[PDB]
């Protein structure tokens, strides 16, 4: 996508909130400890307890988000992604084709008809005696 | 009987398709002629000739030297200004 | 060994976490039948308004078998 | 309004729901950098703006 | 990869809006009983009658409209002094002969 | 005679019998500029058909005065006499349908 | 006429005179037509991306001649634009509160003429020339100059 | 978005180009190309022009031909 | 360069007499589309008459 | 397999082409790579608007 979005289309830094799905959960998992079981009372708080790099998952997320920036080969995206990347480009190109091979031919026919019959082929011939081509978009009359 | 020798797939496909075409052109060509869809060089419609017969390239009237006709009986100026006479740098014939 | 061409693999799913993205129930992924019904009606109104130019000026004369209070007398 | 991230939030289906809002709230956000933090900030905003009774009066007026 | 708008938003809201505008306009016309038949001509009755006379050959072809009114402004008096419909018709006739 | 005779025949008749009342075609708006322009166009078309001396066209001018301020009429009446009034150009010399 | 090739091959060869088709059907030939600095990044491209790029590029370059034809016809039309009737000066036409001088606040050339009113300026320039003041333009016949688009 | 599979079901490779031998018919190739690059762009791109053209040209019958036989006060000829 | 190259050329005849135009509407209004080379030559001769250089130029035959 | 110089031999036909064809193909290849592209390389390297913003700035140690 063209526009940059910190959450989804973050191409400036390449940050990703979660690790790749390819990695086993034992190797790397999304940072989610909401399901942690209640802490036993006899356990004592050693660390700060503050959300941050003391948590293993968050640490691995930061580490991977920096070490993923160098890779031996490309991670080929599927054709669906590639189509979306240039959706506007392809659509504009087809619009140009339509303007040349659809709009072009009937516009030429209308002008040639206008030459002989004074008004385009999609207009009501007048009887008022006024001269000239008149309107072109008949449905906006 | 005795036509079966001719009746054949290729002889049929060129008979239905070709005949369908024979009627498509015979029925569509007059419409194209009426609606000015045929190429001009191939043929000119009577309406085309009627309009073209009204066109000439020898009218040398109506030369004016002002942007507006402000009514009246005098009308727009029709005489070239003296200061403009002989002001053109025309190459030698 | 066996491999899969990456160009024809399926899109990766959203991760399942406390913060999960789900578009399945929105129904905003593509235009539905209703949208195409709007297009059909637009084409129909466009053609009708031009073909039958006296429709907006109807005739007040009405016979109506089974009188006016029968259901087929309202359409 | 739940206070634990383990307890899910109910969402209807449609184009204006809790799930629809979650998908788009953090699109431009630099602060929702991981699931735990993203959910906490999302619920913080939802609690503050959508669970505020008087806010619904302005929705009617607009 | 996360989506913010409708998957087909541009076509949806463009064609969709046009459709709603067209349909609403038809409904509005029906409620007010507006005539829906397009007329491309002027409605000046006396003028349209003069034009029929030209088409019927009662008034000579290419006769100007100011050659037919019962009041002429100054600029049309100027034009009437140089108007020769008969000469104009002969010139057109000559052109047709040359073309054919 | 008929009670609805004014509406019958034309919408013009209504103000012709009641000159100082609202015209049906412009009563919805306080601004009466468009009303003045229609009334002047109607005076211009009357003279073309009947001449200036006709009592009808003289009254069509009184009707125009009822809605048109004098400073506008004097200016528009000069343009008409010269032959530059756009509301009085004969229809076959109009350019409205040319080049578009 | 060569008979060592089929008719289709001959047509395609001639359409490949500039190598467009060869670069489409050969990745190696496309990458070796890139300048070395950009060839370094070529190995990452997918074949989908490569041919789609060529398709967009080829469609654009093949339509430029058509736009060029349309533009030439436009220039010819403007070069021989038909005369139009002189405008009658209507109720609200040609209203002026002050002279036209915004283009030349100090010199005030052609105060009576409008900014792009070429015929008024020509006669105004002629007056200045008759007054010993040189002005540029409006002196060469159109058919005796290049790029006029008014020649038969 | 909603993750979905690649919908292209056509041939993934024609083989090496050898002087244009053993290749599909031209029209088949055109169809495969649009399948490979997506029909959504084709429909989206051409939609605007198709709509405008259909409406304008439809006036040839709806606005011109029909109209010639629409005016109910025209079929009547004077002095008949 | 576009401006300078155009400024040198004499102005085209934008307008003609209102009356004379409508007395020969078809020829003038439609002459260009039917035959552009002869219409171009006709225009050139009118420019030569409007600016008084007709006897100083030889207009090429069409 | 014989490898020809890039851009000099067509792959669309077994026939290399006639003299005029070969001349056109070879010379367009030369003109693009060694004549036309002189302008592009000159503009890209010698007249970069972004290189000019860092002109006179100390090196990054
Ligand atoms: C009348 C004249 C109209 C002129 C229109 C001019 C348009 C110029 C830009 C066109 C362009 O390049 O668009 C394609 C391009 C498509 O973007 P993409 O990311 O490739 O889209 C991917 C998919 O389409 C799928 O994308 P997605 O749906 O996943 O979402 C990503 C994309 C989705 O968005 C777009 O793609 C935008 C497309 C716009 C098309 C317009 C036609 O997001 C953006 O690009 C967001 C851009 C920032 C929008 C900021 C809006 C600010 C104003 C908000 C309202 C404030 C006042 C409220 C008052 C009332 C209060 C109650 O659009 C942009 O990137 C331009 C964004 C900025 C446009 C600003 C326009 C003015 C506001
Ligand atoms: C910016 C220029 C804009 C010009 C617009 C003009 C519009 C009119 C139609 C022109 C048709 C030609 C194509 C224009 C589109 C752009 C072409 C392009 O991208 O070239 C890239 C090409 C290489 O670009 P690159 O960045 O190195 O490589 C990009 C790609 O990676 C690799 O590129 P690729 O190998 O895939 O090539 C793409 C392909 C795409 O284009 C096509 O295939 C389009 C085919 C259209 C056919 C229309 C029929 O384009 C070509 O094959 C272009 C071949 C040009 C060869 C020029 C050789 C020198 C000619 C010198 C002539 C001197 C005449 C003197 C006369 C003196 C009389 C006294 O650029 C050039 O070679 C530079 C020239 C570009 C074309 C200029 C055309 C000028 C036409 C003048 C006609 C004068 C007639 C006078 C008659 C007098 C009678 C008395
Ligand atoms: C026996 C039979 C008898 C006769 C029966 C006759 C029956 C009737 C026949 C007529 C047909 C009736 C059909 C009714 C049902 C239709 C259902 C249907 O399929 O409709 C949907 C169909 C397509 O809608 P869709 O399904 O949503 O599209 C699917 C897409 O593939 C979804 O994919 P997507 O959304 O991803 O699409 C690609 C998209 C991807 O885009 C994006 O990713 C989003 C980007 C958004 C932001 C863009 C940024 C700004 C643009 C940048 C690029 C600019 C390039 C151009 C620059 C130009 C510079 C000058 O790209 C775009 O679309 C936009 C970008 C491409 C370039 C845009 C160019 C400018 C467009 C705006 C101007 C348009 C007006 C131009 C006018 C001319 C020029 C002035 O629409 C229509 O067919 C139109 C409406 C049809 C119904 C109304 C018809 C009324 C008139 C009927 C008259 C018929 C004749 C009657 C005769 C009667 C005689 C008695
Ligand atoms: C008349 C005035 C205008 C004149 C100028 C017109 C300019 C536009 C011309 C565009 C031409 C684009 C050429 C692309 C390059 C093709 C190269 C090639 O040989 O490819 C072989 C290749 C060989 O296939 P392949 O090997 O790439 O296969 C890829 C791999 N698989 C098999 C998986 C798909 O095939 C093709 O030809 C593919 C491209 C087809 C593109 C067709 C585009 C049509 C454009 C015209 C639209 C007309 C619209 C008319 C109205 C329609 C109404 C709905
Ligand atoms: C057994 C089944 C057989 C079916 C056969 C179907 C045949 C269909 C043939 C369709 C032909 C269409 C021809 C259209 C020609 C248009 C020419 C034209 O107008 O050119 C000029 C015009 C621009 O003119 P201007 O002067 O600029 O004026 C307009 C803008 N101011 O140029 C254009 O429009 C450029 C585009 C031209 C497109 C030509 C389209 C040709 C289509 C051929 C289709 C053949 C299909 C064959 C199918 C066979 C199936 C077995
Ligand atoms: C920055 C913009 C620069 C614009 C420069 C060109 C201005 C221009 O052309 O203005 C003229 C143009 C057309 O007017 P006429 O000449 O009367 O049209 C008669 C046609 N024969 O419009 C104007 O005069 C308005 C100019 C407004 C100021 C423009 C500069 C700021
Ligand atoms: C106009 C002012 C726009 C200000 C907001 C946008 C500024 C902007 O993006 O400019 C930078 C942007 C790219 O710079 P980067 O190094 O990539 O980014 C800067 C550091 N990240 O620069 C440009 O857009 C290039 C500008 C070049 C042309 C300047 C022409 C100035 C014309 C003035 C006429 C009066
Ligand atoms: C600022 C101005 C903007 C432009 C103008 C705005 C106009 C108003 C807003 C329109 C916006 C539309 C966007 C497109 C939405 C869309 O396509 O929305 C599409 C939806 C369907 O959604 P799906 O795509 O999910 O099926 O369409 C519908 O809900 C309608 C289905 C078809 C109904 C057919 C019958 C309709 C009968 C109507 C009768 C009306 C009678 C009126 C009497 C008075
Ligand atoms: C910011 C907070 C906003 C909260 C919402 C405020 C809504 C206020 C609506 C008040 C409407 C009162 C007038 C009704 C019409 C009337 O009397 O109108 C009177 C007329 C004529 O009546 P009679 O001819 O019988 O005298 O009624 C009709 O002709 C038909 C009326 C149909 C009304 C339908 C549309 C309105 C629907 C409103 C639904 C919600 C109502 C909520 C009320 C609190």
């Amino acid at each position: 996508k063209h526009f940059f979005t910190d959450g989804a289309n973050d191409y400036v830094t390449g940050w990703e909130n979660t690790p790749p799905l390819k990695f086993p959960a034992s190797v790397m998992k999304p940072c989610d400890y909401s399901m942690t079981k209640p802490i036993p009372k006899h356990w004592k708080l050693r660390g700060s307890g503050i959300h941050g790099p003391e948590n293993t998952d968050l640490m691995k997320l930061v580490l991977w988000n920096r070490l993923k920036q160098k890779r031996p080969q490309r991670e080929v995206p599927n054709i669906n992604y590639l189509k979306d990347s240039i959706r506007l480009e392809l659509s504009v190109n087809w619009w140009l084709m339509s303007c040349i091979f659809l709009w072009g031919p009937w516009l030429h026919w209308g002008q040639e008809y206008q030459k002989v019959h004074e008004q385009p082929p999609w207009a009501m011939k007048r009887i008022d005696g006024l001269r000239g081509e008149g309107y072109f978009t008949w449905f906006l009359e | 009987g005795s036509i079966e020798q001719f009746i054949n797939l290729r002889t049929a496909r060129m008979f239905i398709y070709g005949g369908v075409s024979a009627v498509f052109l015979y029925k569509a060509t007059p419409v194209m002629y009426r609606w000015e869809m045929l190429p001009t060089f191939l043929v000119k419609t009577e309406a085309y000739k009627a309009r073209e017969a009204m066109i000439a390239f020898d009218n040398m009237k109506g030369i004016v030297y002002g942007p507006y006709d402000k009514g009246g009986l005098e009308g727009p100026p029709t005489k070239i200004p003296e200061t403009s006479v002989g002001m053109m740098k025309v190459d030698p014939m | 060994y066996k491999t899969e061409n990456p160009l024809y693999k399926d899109d990766e799913p959203f991760a399942k976490t406390c913060h999960t993205f789900d578009y399945t129930r929105e129904g905003t992924e593509k235009n539905g039948l209703g949208y195409y019904c709007l297009m059909g009606l637009w084409a129909s109104i466009f053609i009708w308004d031009s073909l039958y130019t006296g429709a907006t000026m109807p005739t007040g004369v009405h016979r109506y078998v089974w009188g006016p209070y029968f259901p087929t007398a309202w359409f | 309004p739940p206070t634990r991230l383990s307890t899910p939030l109910y969402s209807e289906g449609g184009a204006f729901t809790v799930n629809w809002w979650r998908n788009r709230y953090g699109l431009y956000s630099r602060r929702q950098t991981d699931p735990m933090l993203a959910e906490f900030l999302f619920r913080q905003q939802v609690k503050e703006w959508f669970y505020d009774v008087p806010s619904y009066n302005y929705a009617a007026l607009v | 990869g996360r989506r913010l708008l409708h998957g087909n938003y541009f076509t949806r809201y463009l064609f969709g809006s046009l459709a709603v505008i067209w349909i609403a306009e038809y409904a509005a016309a029906c409620q007010y009983g507006i005539p829906r038949h397009r007329n491309p001509n002027w409605m000046w009755s006396w003028w349209l009658e003069k034009q029929n006379q030209i088409k019927n050959g009662e008034i000579p072809a290419n006769t100007p409209g100011y050659a037919m009114v019962k009041w002429n402004n100054e600029a049309e008096q100027r034009w009437l002094k140089t108007l020769n419909v008969e000469a104009m018709n002969e010139e057109f006739a000559r052109r047709r002969e040359a073309y054919y | 005679e008929s009670a609805d005779a004014l509406f019958v025949g034309t919408l013009d008749r209504l103000t012709a019998e009641h000159p100082h009342t609202d015209d049906p075609r412009f009563a919805f708006q306080s601004n009466q500029w468009n009303n003045c322009e229609l009334r002047f166009t109607q005076f211009c078309r009357c003279t073309r058909e009947l001449g200036e001396d006709d009592p009808r066209c003289k009254y069509q001018y009184y009707r125009a005065q009822t809605v048109c301020h004098e400073f506008l009429l004097e200016d528009w009446m000069e343009h008409r006499h010269r032959g530059t009034c756009d509301l009085d150009i004969m229809p076959d010399r109009q350019v409205i349908h040319m080049r578009g | 006429i060569s008979t060592s090739e089929t008719l289709n091959q001959k047509i395609l060869r001639w359409l490949d005179v500039t190598g467009m088709l060869t670069r489409w059907h050969s990745r190696r030939e496309f990458i070796l037509d890139m300048d070395p600095y950009f060839r370094k990044n070529s190995g990452m491209w997918t074949e989908w991306e490569r041919k789609t790029l060529l398709f967009l590029f080829y469609c654009c370059t093949l339509a430029t001649p058509y736009s060029a034809y349309l533009d030439l016809q436009e220039l010819k039309h403007q070069g021989t634009k038909p005369p139009r009737p002189v405008s009658l000066e209507s109720r609200f036409m040609n209203q002026r509160r002050y002279d036209f001088t915004w283009m030349h606040p100090q010199d005030k050339f052609c105060s009576e003429c409008r900014p792009v009113e070429l015929e008024c300026k020509k006669m105004c320039f002629d007056r200045y020339r008759s007054m010993d003041y040189r002005m540029y333009g409006f002196q060469r016949p159109r058919i005796q100059t290049y790029y006029s688009f008014s020649t038969c | 978005h909603i993750p979905h599979p690649v919908k292209y079901v056509g041939p993934r490779r024609y083989g090496r180009y050898v002087y244009g031998m053993n290749r599909p018919p031209v029209l088949r190739q055109v169809k495969d190309w649009i399948d490979w690059t997506g029909w959504n762009s084709v429909f989206g791109g051409f939609s605007f022009q198709v709509a405008f053209g259909l409406m304008i040209v439809s006036g040839v019958y709806l606005n011109n031909y029909r109209a010639t036989h629409t005016l109910y006060y025209t079929n009547k000829p004077d002095n008949q | 360069w576009i401006y300078v190259n155009e400024r040198q050329r004499e102005p085209q005849e934008n307008v003609m007499d209102h009356e004379e135009f409508f007395r020969d509407f078809d020829s003038i209004y439609l002459g260009q589309v039917f035959d552009h080379h002869r219409f171009a030559e006709w225009l050139a001769r009118r420019r030569a008459v409007k600016w008084g250089y007709a006897d100083q130029i030889h207009i090429p035959p069409v | 397999v014989t490898r020809y110089p890039s851009g000099t031999r067509t792959i669309m036909s077994p026939y290399p082409g006639g003299p005029v064809y070969q001349w056109l193909r070879i010379n367009y290849n030369y003109f693009k790579r060694y004549q036309w592209r002189r302008v592009g390389r000159w503009q890209m390297r010698s007249w970069c608007y972004w290189k000019a913003a860092f002109y006179g700035v100390p090196e990054w140690n």
